[PDB]
DNA sequence: GCTGCTCTTCTTTGCCACGGCGACTGCCG
RNA sequence: CUUCGGCAGGAGAGGUA
DNA sequence: CGGCAGTCGCCGTCTACCTCTCCAAGAGCAGC
């Protein structure tokens, strides 16, 4: 039962309940000690701007992490940090992860983050299982600057078309576009499918009728749960060209 | 005790029950004897103290009239209700299918306030049915149980919440009426007090006070000891009962007429009128006690008071400031505290007599409105009260309350037990409930309570749990509707007999004590500490100087489902729950036998069943057969009583009644005289006795398989005999009527040797699935197709006996019939493979094998086992009282006697008296919670008298030696022997069964019907899609879903393939997805399906050849000659 | 929660009525799961497929 | 004669994993009860105290070979998820050896 | 029509000509069925000029009851003497005022 | 938020002038049929219904108009239409739903394609087939894997 | 003035979970 | 080669694994 | 002008099977 929610949660990829902060940068942590305010500003070790990683109310302890010297120890004043740290104890956020460390540390955090709570149970999955679900989950950009590549500001399209538009422009052209990683859930990456069959018989079918109709889209039919409701054999297994 | 002619069950109880149970079925006949205004009701309600005796129509018809209209000069009454006698006696109704009711007659009079004129005449008012004897309703020759609500109460609820940010502590109220809109004070974040009348808005209360009439002063000298109150008033901004009015007004409704008569007019008519908030006389009791208002003097008049208005705001004031205790002027002290929405407190009961007057209410404030109306319409000295009254409403309204309920529901007739249950069953659903998803975790769990009112054991295990439950053995209702238990009352430490009956709010302010405690045979408590139950649930140990009530006997707290369990306090929650659940779908056997050792509830769960016949007075029996008994009276009177043989149940069973006495004997009141479906001797048999072998055999015991012998089959042990009805009828054709006659056009007349003159089967004929039971044909397009009633599949029988109505033999028949036919065929079930049969402590598997007797383990002098049973399925489920009640049968079955020769031995001293010597087939009882401790029991199973030969099987640890069936050799450890009582659960195999390669479609989508009733297939879903995906067989999927399912073509392609032996062809196209298409093209939606370059396809049809060359219906029907 | 009260009685003696009485409350918890708490994994696994 | 080696697809509800739909060979016998081995009632999870399964019958070519090949109850013996066994022995037979 | 040639499946809005289009006559009588005949009564949401015959090969009147008279109108009812499966896709439209 | 359906317009060659109607199609009969109930009255069919209020209401405010009425009762007729047909089109969106016998909210042709009940969820992913049946199973220690 | 056929549905009392996400809309600063 | 003639929607309640 | 935060409205809530009952009425308008 408990365990249950946070993989729902981890999954859909929403911001947790009990957050922590994650050190950005590196260097002399500077606890201002207060009330219900355990302020950590850490200005950094070559120099920039600060953080300031406030709002923090004792309703949870702090990290007891191996301590920078071997051995371990709680956070005070006088600490060094590194790119990458629970600053507080509890959930870290996803989203935060992949912005400051990258794909390969997220893709490890959801990993472990998934495994813990099925193994605490007495449950053995191999890891490969997870892989597929997560590699699912993060395969769209974010669009910055259009020009000359008729994208939306702001929109989310997937990678490949990204990089084939972006090569297209690149010739005959001097406007490549900028786009930026983004981490989807497992509900609103399947909303977002290119058939409209598909998507109708999942959810929301008024909406994605609506939005398809105005639209104007058309389908390819080239997927399993197309091929099963119009009546043809499924592109996998006995069904594919090879074996047929 | 204290039934004339119960048999002898030796007990082995150790205390005393100062109390008797009451009768089990008044829950349902008393509400009933309120609402009519029985004789017996007013006397009951005479006997305690009351002030004045109000039926449950004459209130009703004293709520309504007079009715007056705008101008005042006429007026209209009722009362003095009467019943006439019953159209129809019970069987005559339930034969030819008409309703049990009888007529209302209500006198009314008109007032001509002009002139003075008086016109007063009886009216009808249509046919109320009526309860019979045994507390259910005939409506429409269907037997009908009409189950009791649970709902809350109406009155104040103050309640307390959490915060997600500063975590200030928010307080808020709730005046929940009966018929009205809600009011609803509350604090915020800063001090605001708000109420959100009506469900909107947000206004301050102060607004409120001033606009009532409360000037300034008075607001700021009586509301001013809280720096809420004071800083709520400062901030008011209104200043005037004008402004403050207005503001109201204006905030209801937006955009509408600001006239301070209508404003005036709204506010005396929301909370303050007559007709359109009504606080009843429970939420009016209620409210008058938890503020403490005007206390003592008749609870006349229904609508909300100012000074309860104040007191509200009082009270949340106080309780936010933390004082707990206040007192308003004019009253008592009264605790400051909140509200637990689940305390038996808070909930009342709905009982049959207030869900039917509900509805008359309903259906005569419909009447009302016509009766104003026609005051303005007609002419003064043409006016009679005869012609103001329109009575279909109210009609209309018993009619579809009494059908299509959900409170009124289908009779369960499985058995006695099952029946008595359906009743004294409390629902927490229904038209003013709580839903199936709605209900959360709080409302479907066992409270504190409970205790002594509700079972927390007896509840369904699907969706419904928590949501049903039944009623305790020693509850009853109070007039209000809050549920009561009695208490025996102890003063100074000595426990009197004086009994008292407590709700929970007046229980939950003492110490009430255990039913097991050391009484010194004088009153006084050996032990000075005692176990109390104090106010929160809580048990704690106090001096035996402040206990003053004491707990009527155990069981207590059980329902009569679950007191019928030996060994109950060593099984678990769970399998508890099961093994009661269960104990209601065993079908009546043939013989019935009662239990060796067993409770003692048998006895009167079947007297106050009412499937038994009891003498009603004392006399000497004349003459006895099977058909009736005559018993002649002290007095010279003669009765008879008629006897129901092989009568048909609800579901399918056979009600049978045999005679129990003899030609000369002599009979009391009360005496049982006649048997039922499961009694025997008068006390409740549901299953038989069997020895039973605990050890695993050969794998055929897996996984809670069960091993039989073959002689429960010769011997006819369990068996059932099972009946099924079946009915025609000839309508009116347009192109002439339908008749019925053995004039079947051209056909053998080796199929029509079984029917008589008019053309229905004979009586003693063997039927099997195909044969003619009624010959009917109707006029086609001497027209004569052919209709005729056969016998479903699967079924086979003896035709037991026909009925025939006849429009011309004067029969009251619906419309446009001219005749209906009803043939009965009976079967005798045994026992075989895959039928489900249980024990009372959970116990649940199915027959895996039937052995031959020769090929049994055996013990030392030749006896078979006849039932073996697996060890792996006991300890890690937690019911070991099968174990015991498996020593204590053994124990029981043989006999014994404890050698005594010097004294008495230790283990024996509690033992009482005739318990130390029994003959062999004795039988005993294990009350519920006192009853044969484990010492007892190893005692006794240690002297056991011997067999016919000096031998003793069962050593003293209830262990005998076997030997094997089959090789011959002996078991090599000693295996657990004894006796157990099992019962025939009524999920059989011969039910169960089904299998179709071709039958009916369905008409917008060409798929499968779905059913077994008619030929229908197996839903292939979206999980076994998923499956064969993951297997990777995208041949086996396409067959599936186009082919088998909705390929309209390619099915009888398919078929003639199979059966000419070619290759099956290929699939085509199916419909769903046509059907969608004209669907979204219906829903203004431009679709269409294009090809590799563009040019739409039209996707209509095919001109074929479709041409039948083979003749022989596929399947959607069958075949005839 | 945990009730400061405990069952100092096995099955096999037998529990009294109250220790009964307050043993019901872990029983309800626990076949109200199967029967509510099983739509939680049936969407999360329609959801994954 | 007509039913002999022509497979069939047993299924139970709910179907959670892959191997809760596979193929046998029917044999005919006497009652109106299915009879099921022993060692498939882990992948399955079917206990006999009141169950019923659902029967499937492949009719071309294709879906034979299909039955016979892909899901026949002799080929799937460890779990697609871990690898570890699935018909193995449990209960009565480990108390045996 | 063999389903393996579908190639793309579109959506979009559709506007008045095109439902003009599809359609095969116009409503404008809310009568469904007679009570007395149990036929559809003529321009009403079950008409069989409109919608096709209910009977195969049949005709409103009764003029033409075979197979050989097919295609053809008739003079005085209007149906089409065809099928009476085509009752299931054909639509007709109303003109709002 | 508006570029993304000025540009949705835009690019395609469809006119935004679908969305107000002038004409409404009508589904063939044979999805939406009539049953008779012992052989009496009718059990009605819910879409029907909805196309006779259509209708009812088309043809008193063409009459209204034909003859020449003011203008307040032709606008309150052309409003109480276009409820109608709202209703016709999904049921309960605005305002009430339009209820029938026993106070049951009406099947709307909206509400044939959404939810568990749904054409998409019960007739298009799952089926029933033929060639299948059902019993009880017991154990049968004597067979072999296969 | 008969009874079968036919047509039609708005004041007046009824009305009765919980989390997540996004538009929006008066509203204060 | 067999002329006409002959069907299957919703709502509620209770159960089994 | 310019943020802005509460609030409300719409989305979703496991699979397969068995038994039973009930399904508008009132008022106006004919053709004799
Ligand atoms: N999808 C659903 N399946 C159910 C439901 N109720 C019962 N079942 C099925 O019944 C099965 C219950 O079997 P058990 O409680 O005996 C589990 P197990 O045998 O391993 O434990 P023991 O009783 O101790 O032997 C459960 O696994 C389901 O397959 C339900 O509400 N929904
Ligand atoms: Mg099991
Ligand atoms: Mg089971
Ligand atoms: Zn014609």
């Amino acid at each position: 039962t408990g365990g249950l929610p946070r993989v729902q949660e981890l999954f859909e990829a929403r911001v947790p309940r009990g957050k922590a902060p994650i050190a950005d940068v590196t260097g002399r942590v500077r606890l201002e000690d207060g009330e219900r305010f355990y302020k950590i500003t850490i200005v950094p070790d070559d120099g920039g701007e600060e953080v300031v990683y406030d709002k923090i109310s004792k309703r949870q302890r702090l990290r007891v992490f191996k301590h920078e010297d071997g051995s371990e120890r709680v956070l005070s004043d006088g600490d060094h940090v590194e790119v990458g740290q629970q600053l507080m104890e509890g959930s870290a956020d996803p989203h935060e992860v992949l912005r400051v460390q990258g794909p390969r540390e997220v893709q490890i955090h959801l990993v472990r983050e998934v495994q813990e709570v099925y193994r605490a149970q007495g449950v053995s999955i191999h890891d490969k299982h997870i892989e597929v679900i997560v590699r699912q989950m993060l395969r769209r950009v974010t669009i910055i600057d259009s020009g000359s590549t008729e994208f939306l500001p702001g929109s989310l399209i997937d990678r490949a078309e990204f990089e084939a538009e972006n090569r297209r422009v690149v010739a005959e052209g001097g406007e490549p576009a900028a786009g930026r990683p983004v981490l989807m859930g497992i509900t609103k990456a399947s909303l977002a499918t290119d058939s409209w069959l598909s998507a109708a018989s999942f959810q929301e079918t008024t909406r994605v009728l609506t939005d398809a109709a105005i639209n104007c889209r058309s389908d390819k039919l080239n997927g399993l749960k197309e091929n099963v409701i119009i009546g043809k054999l499924i592109p996998a297994g006995t069904g594919i060209n090879r074996y047929r | 005790n204290s039934v004339p002619g119960a048999p002898n069950r030796v007990s082995f109880a150790k205390l005393r029950e100062p109390l008797e149970v009451p009768g089990l079925l008044d829950v349902q006949t008393d509400s009933f004897e309120w609402l009519i205004g029985s004789p017996r009701w007013r006397e009951s309600a005479a006997e305690r103290g009351d002030v004045n005796p109000v039926g449950g129509l004459e209130e009703v018809l004293y709520e309504l009239s007079p009715i007056e209209d705008f101008s005042g000069s006429m007026s209209l009454s009722f009362s003095d209700p009467r019943f006439d006698d019953v159209k129809a006696p019970v069987d005559e109704c339930k034969d030819k299918d008409m309703t049990y009711a009888a007529p209302l007659f209500v006198t009314a009079e008109f007032i001509n306030n002009n002139t003075g004129e008086i016109k007063s005449q009886t009216v009808f008012m249509g046919d109320f049915p009526m309860m019979t004897e045994k507390g259910t309703f005939i409506i429409n020759g269907t037997e009908r149980v009409v189950v009791s609500q649970l709902v809350r109460s109406p009155g104040v609820y103050f309640d307390e919440t959490i915060d997600k940010s500063t975590d200030k502590t928010l307080h808020s109220v709730k005046v929940i009426p009966s018929r009205g809109a809600w009011l609803e004070f509350d604090v915020d974040k800063r001090d605001t007090v708000g109420v959100r009348i009506d469900r909107k808005r947000r206004q301050p209360v102060t607004v409120l006070l001033k606009a009532l009439g409360w000037t300034s002063e008075q607001i700021v000298e009586r509301f001013g000891f809280s720096e809420i109150m004071r800083s709520t008033l400062e901030k008011d901004n209104t200043v005037g009962t004008d402004e403050a009015l207005l503001d109201i007004y204006r905030k209801l409704r937006p955009g509408e007429p600001p006239t301070k008569e209508s404003a005036q007019t709204l506010l005396e008519n929301l909370f303050f009128k007559e007709k359109r908030y009504d606080l009843a006389r429970v939420g009016r009791y209620k409210v008058n006690k938890k503020l403490g208002l005007h206390v003592g003097e008749p609870i006349t008049s229904s609508t909300l008071t100012e000074e309860d208005v104040v007191a509200t705001i009082e009270y949340l004031v106080r309780l936010h400031e933390g004082q707990t205790t206040m007192t308003v002027p004019g009253g008592v002290e009264v605790p400051v505290e909140t509200d637990d929405i689940d305390h038996f407190g808070n909930r009342r009961l709905r009982t049959v007599g207030e869900l039917i007057q509900n509805q008359i209410r309903v259906g005569m404030s419909r009447m009302e409105r016509v009766v104003r109306e026609r005051m303005t319409t007609q002419d003064v000295e043409a006016i009679t009260p005869q012609t103001l009254i329109n009575i279909r409403p109210v009609v209309a309204a018993i009619k579809e309350f009494f059908g299509t309920s959900q409170l009124s529901q289908f009779m369960d007739q499985n058995n006695p037990l099952s029946g008595l249950t359906h009743k004294r069953r409390l629902s927490a659903l229904g038209p003013g409930g709580l839903s199936r998803e709605r209900a959360g975790l709080e409302v479907r769990d066992v409270h504190p309570s409970h205790y002594g009112r509700m079972c927390p054991i007896e509840t369904p295990e699907g969706p419904n749990i928590g949501l049903i439950g039944s009623l305790s053995v020693y509850a009853r209702v109070n007039p209000f509707g809050f549920i009561e238990t009695p208490y025996r009352k102890v003063v100074d430490g000595v426990v009197s007999d004086e009994i008292v009956y407590l709700t929970a709010d007046e229980e939950d302010r003492h110490v009430v004590a255990q039913a097991n405690s050391p009484i010194d045979a004088d009153g006084r408590f050996v032990e000075p500490r005692v176990l109390v139950r104090r106010k929160a649930g809580e048990v704690e140990y106090v001096p035996s100087s402040e206990v003053d009530y004491m707990d009527v006997s155990p069981r207590q707290m059980v329902s009569v489902a679950t007191a019928m369990i030996p060994f109950l306090e060593h099984d678990d929650a769970n399998r508890a729950l099961m093994g009661a659940n269960m104990q209601r779908q065993a079908v009546p056997l043939v013989r019935s036998e009662a239990p060796l050792v067993g409770t003692g509830m048998e006895l009167r769960a079947a007297i106050d069943a009412g499937d038994v016949v009891v003498a009603e007075e004392s006399g000497v029996i004349e003459e006895v057969s099977a058909d009736y008994i005559t018993v002649m009276h002290d007095n010279g009177t003669r009765r008879t009583y008629r006897m129901r043989k092989f009568a048909r149940s609800n579901h399918g069973t056979c009600a049978n009644q045999c005679p129990i006495v003899d030609a000369g004997d002599r009979v009391e009141a009360g005496q049982v005289i006649a048997d039922g479906p499961c009694t025997d001797d008068g006390e409740m048999a549901l299953g038989k006795n069997l020895l039973v072998a605990i050890m695993p055999w050969e794998g055929h015991n897996y996984e809670d398989a069960i091993i039989l012998s073959n002689r429960l089959v010769e011997e006819d042990v369990l068996t059932s005999i099972h009946i099924e009805e079946h009915e025609i009828d000839a309508r009116d054709t347009k192109l002439g009527a339908e008749e019925i006659t053995r004039d079947i056009p051209n056909i053998s007349d080796e199929v029509l040797a079984d029917l008589d003159e008019r053309g229905i089967v004979r009586i003693g004929a063997e039927v099997r699935d195909g044969d003619i039971l009624v010959g009917k044909v109707t006029p086609k397009g001497r027209e004569v197709r052919d209709t005729s009633l056969k016998v479903p599949h699967g079924e086979s029988g003896k035709v037991i006996g026909i009925r025939v109505f006849s429009r011309e033999d004067e029969d009251e028949l619906p419309a446009g019939v001219n005749e209906l036919v009803r043939v009965y065929v009976a079967q005798k079930r045994k026992i075989s493979d895959g039928d489900k049969l249980a024990g009372r402590h959970g116990n649940k598997g199915v027959i895996g094998k039937i052995l031959p007797v020769e090929d049994m383990p055996f013990l030392a002098d030749g006896t078979p086992v006849d039932i073996i049973l697996n060890t792996h399925g006991v300890p890690r489920r937690m019911n070991i009282g099968q174990i015991l009640e498996t020593h204590l049968g053994w124990c029981a079955h043989s006999g014994w006697k404890v050698d005594a020769a010097k004294g008495v031995p230790d283990w024996a001293a509690r033992l009482p008296d005739e318990l130390l010597e029994a003959q062999p087939n004795a039988i005993v009882s294990t009350p519920v919670f006192d009853g044969a401790q484990e010492a007892e029991l190893q005692g006794l199973l240690s002297c056991t008298l011997p067999n016919r030969d000096g031998d003793v099987l069962v050593d003293a640890d209830g262990k005998a030696m076997l030997f094997d069936g089959r090789s011959g050799e002996p078991f090599p450890y000693p295996v657990t022997v004894g006796y157990m009582y099992i019962m025939k659960l009524h999920h059989l195999v011969d039910d169960k069964i089904h299998a179709r390669s071709t039958g009916p479609y369905s008409m917008i989508t060409q798929q499968p019907l779905g059913g077994k009733a008619q030929f229908g297939g197996q839903r292939f879903g979206e999980m076994e899609c998923w499956a064969m995906q993951a297997y990777g067989a995208a041949y086996t999927l396409q067959e599936l879903l186009t082919i088998k399912s909705d390929d309209t073509v390619g099915r009888v392609k398919v078929y003639e393939a199979i059966v000419k032996g070619e290759n099956i062809p290929e699939p085509g196209i199916p419909e769903s997805f046509k059907v969608l298409l004209k669907e979204l093209q219906s829903l203004c939606l431009n679709v269409e399906v294009l090809s590799s370059d563009g040019a739409a396809i039209e996707l209509r049809e095919g001109e074929d050849e479709d041409l039948e060359r083979a003749a022989a219906n596929l399947g959607i029907n069958l075949s005839r000659n | 929660e945990f009730i400061p009260r405990p069952v100092k009685s096995s099955f096999r003696e037998g529990l009294t009525v109250l220790e009964y009485f307050i043993n019901t409350h872990g029983a309800r918890k626990g076949l109200a799961d199967t029967a509510l708490r099983t739509a939680d994994s049936g969407y999360l696994t329609r959801r994954l497929v | 004669e007509v039913i002999a080696e022509h497979p069939v697809l047993l299924n139970r509800a709910p179907t959670l994993h892959r191997l809760g739909i596979q193929a046998f060979e029917p044999m005919l016998v006497e009652g109106k009860a299915i009879q099921l081995h022993p060692l498939v009632c882990e992948a399955f999870n079917a206990d006999f105290d009141g169950d019923q399964m659902a029967v499937h019958l492949p009719l071309s070519a294709e879906a034979q070979a299909e039955a016979r090949i892909l899901m026949l109850s002799s080929n799937n013996i460890l779990s697609p998820a871990s690898g570890r066994p699935l018909a193995m022995p449990r209960l009565d037979m480990v108390t045996g050896l | 029509l063999d389903v393996n040639f579908f190639d793309e499946l579109r959506i979009g809005l559709a506007t008045a000509e095109d439902i003009r289009q599809w359609s095969y006559g116009e409503v404008k009588k809310p009568e469904t069925i007679n009570y007395r005949t149990l036929k559809p009564e003529k321009d009403g949401l079950f008409c069989e000029k409109i919608f096709g015959p209910t009977r195969d090969w049949e005709c409103y009147c009764g003029k033409y009851k075979r197979v050989r008279f097919k295609g053809i109108i008739c003079e005085r009812c209007g149906v089409e003497v065809t099928r009476a499966k085509v009752r299931r896709e054909r639509m007709g439209h109303i003109e709002l005022a | 938020k508006r570029l993304k359906v000025v540009a949705a317009f835009q690019q395609s060659g469809n006119s935004p002038m679908g969305m107000v109607l002038d004409a409404v199609p009508v589904i063939p009969p044979e999805l939406r049929p009539m049953v008779q109930l012992d052989g009496g009255r009718f059990a009605t069919s819910d879409l029907n219904d909805l196309y006779r209020r259509v209708i009812n209401r088309n043809n008193r405010l063409k009459r209204l108009i034909d003859l020449g009425a003011p203008e307040i009762i032709v606008n309150n007729e052309k409003r109480m239409l276009q409820e109608s047909v709202d209703a016709l089109f999904d049921n309960g969106r605005r305002g009430r739903p339009v209820t029938g016998p026993g106070n049951r909210p009406l099947k709307s042709l909206s509400d044939l394609l959404k939810g568990k009940q749904g054409r998409f969820r019960q007739n298009l992913l799952g089926k029933r087939v033929d060639y299948s049946g059902r019993s009880v199973i017991v154990v049968g220690p004597q067979l072999k894997l296969h």
